[PDB]
RNA sequence: UUGGCGGAAAGGCCUUGGGUGCUUGCUGGCGAAUUGCAAUGUCAUUUUGCGUGGGGAUAAAUCAUUUGUAUACGACUUAGA
RNA sequence: CCCUGAAAAUGGAUGGCGCUCAAGCGUGUUACCUAUACUCUACCGUCAGGGUUGAUAUGAUGCCCUGACGAGUAGGCAGGCGUGGAGGUCAGUGACGAAGCCUAGACCGUAAGGUCGGGUCGAACGGCCUCUAGUGCAGAUCUUGGUGGUAGUAGCAAAUA
RNA sequence: GAAUACUGCCAGCUGGGACUGAGGACUGCGACGUAAGUCAAGGAUGCUGGCAUAAUGGUUAUAUGCCGCCCGUCUUGAAAC
RNA sequence: GAAAUUGUUGAAAGGGAAGGGCAUUUGAUCAGACAUGGUGUUUUGUA
């Protein structure tokens, strides 16, 4: 959500010229992830390894108000209200390794071709 | 175990997809004929989709075979499954998808007594 | 011996075309050092292996085969027809293929 | 039949030449030609100056930096002739135009593998004598190549250095004539002689 | 119920195929096959390694040995359409090869339930492979150069076209 | 015209040498250190 | 349409390879004699090479011979129409008109 | 290992000495099989990561501030341990 | 044959490239490339001509033999797919889960469509023979309701602060 | 006095390649043989090998070669600016 | 609790459209056939 917006320097962190401060949005954020880190501290995580691991934002209901044009037209005013949730979960170290054993199975001739391999070497 | 039968062929393994069933999305994939005037699906152009028609209709001997050789038929209970207890070279029984779990078990129980082969061997089944 | 080969080197050039339709189903390969049909006459019949090589692990090895033979020559320059169990993918035109002396007839 | 192909371009005709090529890059064939400047032209060079100059008139109207290019360098011209015989717009043209490169004069490594040239594209095979032709790096000049001194510097240079390889090798060939005039009128060659060798 | 009824049901009973007219003869082999040709191998283990022919076989096959010494090729049963028949010639009689058969050569296929991935010859195959090639090489022998002509192998070098070589 | 080759003076102004860095203040100020390096030596690596 | 005077081979090539009577106004190969027995055994005909001869010898039942042979079904010749350009009087180099005789070359090819 | 030549894209070419394996230039001895009548019967190179143990060196850019030879914002030019 | 005669506007078109004992022009001879065309074969359908009451076993509107044919707007006719409700039947399915909804999971039919598996689901629903209709949607600047791109854009600048 | 060219005929012989195997107790027409019987005679059989698993195959996504103008409508004519 | 439309996760492609038709490569994913009757008892629960 980008289009006709302004550049900033500030951007070339991210490799990007469009950048903003949504200070609304940031205030919201920052607010569930406190509630979020205190879920936390009550289910008794170390609170030092978190990272947000799921985060997502989709649309609610709209608020319309009505704004007034030209020769006495009505057009429709509203807000975007926003659902937000997110999960934080402590880093974990290799998870697995030792995948299936993958079975092969091998025709006659090719039994007969390692066998002289096998035979002709050590 | 199914009667013997010749090599299968359709002659068109592709279903029949309705034109702009891609473009539009209240267009349904379901086959309708273009009835437009100029429509070049109807003009048959070359590079555009082909419409069903009788040419592809598959051999008498073949229609309505399972790809295992068998005729498929849907059975509801028991007694149902007993008009195919000469006919197993030929049908396969199938349970009908409204048939309870506890119903489903006495069926295929009584289908291996009898060697009727059974499609969906799978429905509903606790493990 | 330090060369093994024992079949003749071709190139699939393209599928049986006019200006604007394309045949999938045949393909046209040229045979090294064949320059007419009657040269290209004695190469009918005989079995043509195209080999590439894949990523994933099949049934014991990385190649896989396409395996077809010639049908009849094409052209006065010795270019033969050639049909496979499977067509070519259309991005082997150019690509080298093998051509095999079986089955022989001498 | 080989890896890549060195064509020698001196005494070549720019289309015939061109259509040879191009075939054969469609056939898998990995060619680079060399000496583009010694491309022959049929017609007399203010014949094909016109030509150049007509082609020059074509460019977009509204901005002339997206209209039709007009390379000027020998190798360039005659690349354009043989982009337009390629179906270049499509993946196997762009592969295609790939596995061929153009050359001005006889460059590094190229210059010291062997160069072949194409009998059917030849002038001296191809036109009747007492036709005028044009050399196509004389045209390229005269239309803004820039670099016609120092291919022929460099040419200068290539052509004294390779004269003594061939000074060198003559005369080991020379030794070998003698040796194998010695080991003949013995058993050994009288069987290959009898068997056709 | 779900699906009512089919009112005929095909028959259950299987029919017999009619009375065949296709009666078996033997082939009209290429006349380049000699027994005593020296053939080429252009499939299988052994591919490229220049044999000598004995005999043609009941099942549509040929009788082939190296010799065994000179090049390792035991006795071993092949295809005339995967062969070549070079205008070498080798006089081959006075060797017994009548001995050997379409039953001489089994494999005793093993059941499906025994499966070995660690992994031998018979004793009779041994000998029968020695007493025949020690009577040929007593004939390759005379013309010089053929042994070490069967040890080479066959092989298409640059520049040589099948449908103008000589075999 | 191509460029092969540069030969630099073995000693540089600090004012030169600025403009090889965007941020000279914080910086080690390591700029031709090691071409330095290569003098100190009669003329190995630049007579060459 | 292309024509002229068949030979004796060509028409018995033609009843050989392509013979089909109008057998009750059906297209029945003749593949045997008794076909031609039953349905022109009025007309002295009893064998094919009887229907052969009623033919190249235009005899009494030609009419009747003929019509009861179904129009023969031809291929595209298999060495070609042997002239660039067919839509012109075979005098012209064309295809069409009466090539009197070598109508035989071209029916062979047509077969 | 010795030296020379090559800058057009040199990235290669030629050359000194010694050692080393092979050599079908020529004559001998043994092995090959069962992959069972063919199933490419796998032998090339492209990149990257992870381990070894062996050498080698210890940066910069951007944001933020600042400048105005710059500028709508970006960008440019500056300066600051 | 070629040249003069022969002047129009964006840059340009023997289709392009390019082509000079041609890849040009006049003429002749073959070889070769390919259409849903022609010859042959398989299958589908339609039409036409025929056989087959005999007991047993089903469908006599059934099964089988032979030949020919298959383009198509407006339009005509026929055989079928599906929806709401009605009479009859399967002593049909179903809280041990009906209907509905989702499913680059599966099967059948040329198709209209039919069937199953898997997840949600909680209370009714289906197969066949017939009856009946407010019975099948992409368009009508269609009606009602809902939602997009434009777009975090135009912009939120009179009345001195 | 012949040969050879060209054209045409052979119910003259023979090599190589490609695609198809429909039908399903017998009946018919034939041919070979004194007969038995056999046969290429009203539609393919025989021998052998491998695998029996995603191998073949289906679906789907992508890539490649070629082709492919937006639908409905009025109109002689619609992709229509 | 469907669709238009949207967020996150996962896969894939992307040089001035995308979408489609024929065939195939590659990746992912998916069904069946592999007991048959039978020689037969080298057999257990002895039929
Ligand atoms: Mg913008
Ligand atoms: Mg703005
Ligand atoms: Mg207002
Ligand atoms: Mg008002
Ligand atoms: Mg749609
Ligand atoms: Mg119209
Ligand atoms: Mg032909
Ligand atoms: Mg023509
Ligand atoms: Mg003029
Ligand atoms: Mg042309
Ligand atoms: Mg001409
Ligand atoms: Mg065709
Ligand atoms: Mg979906
Ligand atoms: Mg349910
Ligand atoms: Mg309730
Ligand atoms: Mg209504
Ligand atoms: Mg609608
Ligand atoms: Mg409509
Ligand atoms: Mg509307
Ligand atoms: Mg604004
Ligand atoms: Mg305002
Ligand atoms: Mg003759
Ligand atoms: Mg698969
Ligand atoms: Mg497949
Ligand atoms: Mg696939
Ligand atoms: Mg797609
Ligand atoms: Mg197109
Ligand atoms: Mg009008
Ligand atoms: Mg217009
Ligand atoms: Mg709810
Ligand atoms: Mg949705
Ligand atoms: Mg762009």
């Amino acid at each position: 959500f980008n289009s006709s917006i302004g550049r900033t320097a500030q951007g070339k962190e991210f490799g990007v010229t469009k950048a903003r401060w949504p200070a609304k949005s940031v205030k919201f954020v920052q607010g569930l992830l406190q509630n979020a880190a205190a879920n936390a501290e009550a289910k008794g995580l170390d609170a030092t390894k978190l990272y947000v691991s799921h985060i997502q934002v989709n649309q609610a209901p709209k608020q319309r108000r009505r704004t007034y044009r030209a020769h006495g037209r009505i057009n429709k005013y509203e807000s975007s209200p926003s659902h937000i949730e997110l999960v934080v979960t402590e880093k974990e170290e290799a998870v697995a390794k030792a995948a299936e054993k993958k079975v092969v199975r091998l025709t006659s001739r090719q039994r007969g071709r390692i066998a002289a391999q096998k035979r002709i070497a050590a | 175990a199914s009667l013997p039968h010749p090599k299968i062929v359709k002659k068109h393994t592709k279903k029949f997809k309705r034109h702009h069933s891609d473009r539009y999305h209240r267009v349904a994939e379901n086959w309708r004929k273009q009835k437009g005037i100029d429509s070049v699906v109807r003009r048959r152009f070359r590079g555009n989709i082909s419409q069903p028609k009788i040419g592809y209709g598959s051999n008498k001997k073949t229609k309505f075979l399972s790809p295992s050789g068998h005729k498929t038929f849907l059975v509801a209970n028991v007694k149902d499954l007993e008009t195919l207890t000469m006919h197993t070279k030929t049908y396969a029984a199938e349970i009908a998808h409204n048939i309870s779990a506890k119903n489903r078990v006495v069926i295929l129980a009584r289908a291996k007594a009898l060697g009727i082969k059974v499609t969906n061997p799978k429905g509903r089944l606790a493990l | 011996a330090e060369s093994h080969r024992l079949y003749v080197k071709g190139k699939h050039l393209s599928y049986q075309r006019s200006k604007r339709v394309n045949n999938p189903n045949v393909s046209l390969i040229k045979i090294e050092g064949v320059a007419t049909p009657q040269d290209a006459q004695f190469y009918l019949g005989k079995r043509i292996a195209y080999v590439y090589r894949a990523s994933k692990e099949v049934r014991g090895s990385k190649i896989r085969v396409m395996w077809g033979k010639v049908t009849r020559t094409h052209g006065n320059s010795g270019v033969v027809r050639a049909t496979f169990r499977n067509n070519l993918p259309a991005k082997t035109f150019g690509a080298s293929v093998r051509i095999f002396l079986y089955p022989s007839n001498i | 039949v080989e890896p890549v192909v060195v064509i020698d371009g001196k005494g070549h005709l720019v289309g015939r030449l061109a259509s040879v090529v191009a075939k054969q890059l469609l056939n898998g064939q990995k060619i680079v030609v060399v000496r583009a400047e010694e491309l022959n032209i049929s017609g007399e060079f203010f014949r094909n100056k016109l030509k150049y100059h007509d082609f020059l008139r074509k460019a977009t109207a509204f901005n002339k930096t997206r209209g039709p290019f007009h390379f000027r360098a020998p190798s360039r011209i005659f690349y354009k002739a043989l982009r337009g015989m390629v179906s270049h717009k499509t993946a196997r043209g762009k592969a295609a135009l790939e596995r061929l490169k153009v050359f001005e004069g006889i460059p590094p490594p190229y210059d010291k593998k062997k160069r072949v040239v194409v009998p059917q594209a030849l002038r001296v095979l191809r036109l009747k004598p007492g036709r005028k032709y044009t050399t196509l790096g004389k045209l390229s000049t005269s239309v803004g190549w820039k670099y016609e001194d120092v291919v022929a510097k460099l040419e200068a240079k290539r052509k004294v250095s390779s004269a003594e390889y061939y000074a060198k090798k003559r005369a080991f060939t020379k030794k070998v004539a003698s040796a194998n005039a010695t080991a003949a009128e013995s058993d050994v060659a009288k069987q290959l002689a009898a068997l056709g060798y | 119920t779900a699906q009512q009824a089919p009112k005929w049901y095909p028959s259950e009973d299987v029919a017999a195929p009619k009375k065949t007219r296709k009666a078996v003869r033997p082939q009209k082999l290429r006349a380049s096959l000699v027994p005593g040709t020296v053939l080429i191998l252009l499939a299988g283990r052994f591919r490229g390694k220049r044999v000598v022919y004995l005999k043609h076989l009941e099942d549509n096959t040929l009788l082939v040995t190296g010799p065994f010494k000179v090049n390792g090729v035991p006795l071993r049963r092949v295809n005339a359409r995967y062969v070549i028949a070079t205008s070498t010639k080798v006089s081959v009689e006075g060797v017994n090869v009548e001995k050997f058969n379409v039953e001489y050569f089994a494999k005793e296929k093993l059941t499906k339930k025994e499966k070995k991935e660690a992994n031998e010859i018979k004793a009779e195959r041994v000998e029968d492979q020695k007493v025949v090639d020690k009577a040929l090489i007593a004939e390759i022998k005379k013309t010089p150069l053929l042994k070490q002509y069967l040890s080479a192998s066959f092989s298409l070098k640059n520049g040589d076209k099948p449908h103008m070589l000589k075999f | 015209l191509r460029s092969l080759t540069t030969v630099w003076a073995e000693h540089l102004s600090d004012e030169v040498k600025r403009r090889f860095y965007k941020n000279w203040y914080k910086s080690k100020k390591k700029a031709f250190t090691k071409y330095s390096a290569k003098y100190a030596q009669d003329g190995a690596g630049i007579e060459r | 349409v292309a024509y002229g005077y068949p030979s004796y081979s060509t028409i018995r090539q033609l009843v050989y390879k392509r013979g089909f009577g109008k057998i009750n106004k059906q297209r029945v190969p003749l593949s045997d004699n008794a076909i031609i027995e039953a349905n022109l055994g009025k007309y002295g005909i009893l064998s094919i090479d009887d229907l052969i001869h009623e033919i190249i010898t235009v005899g009494p039942h030609f009419k009747q011979a003929n019509n009861f042979l179904w129009p023969f079904k031809l291929s595209n010749p298999s060495g070609g129409w042997g002239v660039p350009r067919k839509f012109k009087h075979f005098i012209q180099g064309g295809s069409f008109g009466n090539r009197e005789e070598f109508i035989n070359k071209l029916v062979k090819s047509m077969n």
